[PDB]
């Protein structure tokens, strides 16, 4: 599967935090979801009883 | 390669309102008198055959005898008309009043109302007028003519108001999400001239049975083994409970078996097609053909 | 009289899951036979190290242990209807009238 | 209008590409989605998704299985979907032990209201149904699905395996030691009246015949106790009219050599039945006889 | 009622938006005096006359 | 096994004569029933005469009939012919081998032949010892009343003196319906009519079962008031012999309809055929009529 993965690269911007020694990245998704008809996935609530 | 469809040509000018009039009403049954490939305006739809007298009988079998056609396409001057093949899917619009859903054995029937209706409009030349007939689902169809025959044999003892509180249980069929007011044949008490005929075509072949059967059903029954012929003459024998030159007797037999073929019109009833799936709000429903 | 002025049409802002961060949690893969395969799976193999015990105590076997790993296929698919006058002027053509 | 114009051949649609080709043809744009091969481009029959609750999906899970729609007075659902093998915990043909072998997997908290349904009036069965078809290819999702055939073959898509009707062996019965080589198959429904109660009697009945008088004539030789109990039942009662002793309908075609028997495998309980093969779907209006 | 054919066939400028609440809702609300709304393609914007 | 193929060819193996291989040329697109639907079926086995017995049974040959696929006649050719099977619902012409003159818009059904009179029977085109028999087509008026008259024969034929039925087969047996007349080769009293008279005289008493109170009075009442050139002439076949209705029930009545219907169709579906034809537009020589919902 490591071999499989296709050589090219593009650079591309991000934000990104250093936690732990370790960078995470910082990605949102309301662009995908704007304008759409399908609920956010993200976006979910609990039955607190 | 473009599929071939009958043209039809106006008479009368349109305003740009009138053909934008028609452009809704794309998928639309239209009867057609004969496969002509032309066809002028007059000939589309029940109005050429539209009567006073005759009743609504006559157009439930020169209907059976009309062309049905979907308006494939409509442009200025000459408006398209595709005739359906038998087995290809064609979707309809749902001008029928009652609701369509899944697998429906829909067959045509001739418009009605019940005076006023919240929206009469339709396509209107000087004089002219389109009608375009219900899609009625079988089983609904059946209680058409059910209804519209029993309520004619009243039709001879109006005077009874008892007898007109059954006949307004009769003119309202209640077929879920709908309410129907079925209008009376009869105007003015007097019958239609096709009630008469329909009501005749009826009862003379009931008053046949209750006495032709009296004789040939004798010399029958101690042939048979099945036996079920012999306890058919029970009833006839009961039927009598409550208070001839041979050539006779073949005239006699021979109205009871013509006066069913005439009877033959309100009986059987093709299907034209039967549904797939349905549009959301039922404005309209594909439906597969079936002759 | 009534003055109309320019058109407008929205264009829509084009997204792609390669260059999407959310990427970075993916390995994704094209397969042009994938529809033929039924499903995956991953044999791992596992030997866990052992510690020397003291007297009098029972000692650590050779341990030896494997798994499988499957996978779980997520179809998906999206309608988009074109109209027959659509199909009859796409392809047919009258005379070269503007 | 030129003579070279009707001396072509007639167009072969396989030889053009699709339309999906030529509009990107023009502006040379290239699409991520395939466009060299639309699928179902070539299926005469035609289909129509049915959803269903999902306490029936079994049996139905097996591709070629009969589908009738079953209206109810109820504004919702108004057309409960009924499976054929479901239907024969109701009816008489079915024998006994069978009929408590395969009870116990249908029972769910759908599929035991639906025979509630067929009690809650006097009025018969056939009038209540509908024949819509056969699945092929389930969905089996939570909410289950399933792509009914109004016409034609039943097959899988690209023609890689063609799907055999399933018909149970209690229903089954032939009119004739010597099959044609076509015979056409006809779901019949008949009822044989009684004082208590009118059982259902549900029957398969494939015959070469195909002219509806000859059929209906043979038809009253196998059925005559029930024609019986029909007359019988109006002497009994007077005020009291049943109606209709049965109905024949068509339902589509098989080429009779291909018929064989076999058996649905389901929860560990094997169930007999018979398996027309290349059944093509044509199916017919309701036509009732006495 | 506007000629809202005119505007599927005559040529347009493409202009990004944002805007709320989405536009199905936006026009849900009425926010739009004349407005129009239609799933799949039109046939009607093909009968020109 | 192939589904049952479309195109049939019929080769004769007699010699044919020079002036029989015309006769086919004129007989191209015409009805041509065959019951093996063989891909290389034999000519023998062609047409309906295979079907003929010394009972001659007219009934017999109306059941047998139908059995039989019908098909289309296409491509003659040196000693080769060319069956073909209309799929349903699609249209195709048809020349009428009878002589009858077709209207528009009218159904059609398979008949076996009645015999003009004269029975000139044209060339008849024979070889050994073997006659091609192709049954005529029909219109609808003419396909009903030839099996009632059939049947009502059958009627009169009970309980009645056997020198008396003669009197009555002779004005059934004829038929000058539209234009020209038409007679029934020997109708020999069968079982096949038995049991078709045996669905007749069930349906015959069960209608009277059926039938609502106000329905079979409502022709008697509706003369007090009404007149009418039909009420009369339908009035004198009855038996010689204001009010209230006894009951009036509209769910007990619509119910007694409904079942009416039933036995109504179970006792006209004996004097209908399977109608095969539906034509539209009849050409003007009236040897040739387009046609629909073949099979």
């Amino acid at each position: 599967l490591s071999q499989a993965g296709a050589h090219s690269l593009t650079p591309l911007s991000m934000d990104v935090i250093r936690l732990g020694e370790k960078t995470v990245i910082m990605e949102n998704l309301r662009r995908v979801y704007k304008n759409t008809d399908t609920k956010d996935p993200l976006e979910r609530n609990v039955d607190l009883t | 390669a473009m599929e071939a469809n009958i043209f039809c040509t106006f008479d009368h000018k349109l305003s740009i309102a009138d053909v934008g009039k028609l452009t809704k009403l794309v998928a639309a049954v239209v009867p057609i008198p004969q496969r002509l490939h032309l066809i002028k305006h007059y000939q589309l739809g029940l109005h050429q055959f539209v009567d006073h007298t005759r009743g609504y009988v006559r157009l439930r079998g020169l209907l059976r005898n009309m062309t049905l056609t979907l308006m494939r396409r409509v442009e200025g001057n000459q408006i398209l008309l595709h005739v359906p093949t038998h087995g290809l899917l064609y979707t309809v619009l749902n001008t029928g009043p009652v609701t369509w859903e899944k697998g429906d054995a829909l067959c045509v029937l001739p418009p009605l109302f019940h005076g006023p209706l919240a929206r009469e409009n339709l396509l209107t030349l000087g004089q002219w007028e389109l009608v375009l007939p219900w899609i009625v689902p079988m089983p609904l169809a059946l209680e058409i003519n059910q209804r519209l025959l029993i309520m004619g044999l009243f039709s001879l003892d109006r005077s009874y108001e008892e007898v007109k509180a059954a006949v307004q249980q009769l003119q309202t069929i209640t077929f879920r999400d709908a309410t129907f007011t079925i209008p009376d044949p009869v105007i003015d008490q007097h019958l239609l001239i096709d009630m008469k005929t329909a009501c005749l075509s009826m009862s003379m072949v009931a008053n046949l049975a209750s006495e032709l059967t009296m004789t040939y059903v004798r010399k029958l029954a101690l042939e048979d083994s099945s036996m079920l012929l012999v306890k058919c003459q029970e009833l006839l024998m009961r039927l009598d409970r409550e208070r001839v030159s041979p050539d006779d007797e073949i005239a006699r037999l021979s109205a009871l078996f013509v006066m069913l073929r005439q009877l033959d019109d309100l009986i059987r009833e093709q299907v034209v097609f039967t549904v797939c799936d349905v549009s959301p709000d039922n404005k309209s429903a594909t439906c597969i053909f079936k002759g | 009289f009534e003055a109309i002025f320019g058109t407008f049409c929205n264009r829509l802002e084009w997204v792609y899951f390669l260059t999407s961060g959310l990427a970075a949690a993916a390995h994704a893969i094209k397969f042009h036979d994938l529809n033929k395969l039924t499903t995956g799976k991953m044999l791992f193999h596992v030997q866990v190290p052992r510690v020397a015990s003291g007297a009098g105590l029972p000692t650590s076997r050779q341990t030896t242990i494997m798994v499988t790993k499957y996978s779980e296929k997520s179809p998906i698919t999206i309608p988009f209807e074109l109209s027959a006058a659509c199909l009859t002027y796409l392809r047919e053509t009258f005379e070269g009238t503007i | 209008m030129d003579a070279r114009a009707v001396a072509k051949r007639p167009r072969d649609p396989a030889d053009e590409d699709n339309e999906l080709v030529t509009a990107l043809k023009a502006k040379r744009e290239v699409n991520t989605i395939s466009v060299r091969y639309l699928y179902h481009a070539d299926h005469q029959a035609l289909t129509a998704r049915f959803f269903v609750p999902e306490g029936l999906v079994e049996f139905e899970a097996q591709p070629g299985a009969l589908l009738i729609r079953m209206e109810t007075g109820c504004d919702s659902p108004r057309h409960l979907y009924i499976s054929l093998y479901l239907l024969g915990i109701r009816a008489s043909n079915v024998s006994a032990s069978t009929r408590c072998l395969l009870e116990s997997v249908y029972t769910a908290s759908a599929a035991r209201a639906a025979l509630q349904w067929l009690d809650l009036g006097p009025h018969l069965l056939h009038r209540r149904l509908e024949t819509l078809g056969c699945v092929k290819t389930v969905s089996l999702g939570i909410t289950s699905l399933l792509t009914c055939v109004m016409r034609g073959y039943l097959y899988n898509t690209l023609k890689t395996e063609v799907f055999a009707l399933m018909i149970p062996k209690d229903m089954y019965l032939t009119w004739e030691e010597t099959r044609g080589r076509l015979q056409y198959v006809y779901l019949i429904i008949v009822y044989d009246y009684d004082g208590p109660e009118t059982r259902p009697g549900i029957y398969v009945l494939t015959s070469s015949i195909a002219h509806w008088q000859t059929l209906v004539d043979v038809a009253r030789g196998k059925f005559a106790r029930e024609r019986c109990s029909f007359v019988n039942r109006r002497i009994t009662r007077p005020r009291q009219i049943p109606l209709c002793t049965g109905v024949i309908q068509k339902l589509g075609w098989c080429l009779a050599d291909d018929i064989h028997t076999s058996f649905l495998v389901h929860k560990e309980l094997k169930l007999s039945v018979v398996r027309l093969d290349n059944f093509s779907v044509e199916l017919g209006d309701f036509r009732e006889f006495v | 009622m506007e000629n809202w054919s005119a505007l599927e066939l005559l040529p347009k400028v493409g202009i990004p938006t944002d805007f709320l609440t989405h536009v199905k809702t936006s026009a849900g609300e009425e926010m739009f005096e004349a407005l129009r709304i239609y799933y799949g393609d039109d046939p009607e914007r093909y009968n020109i006359h």
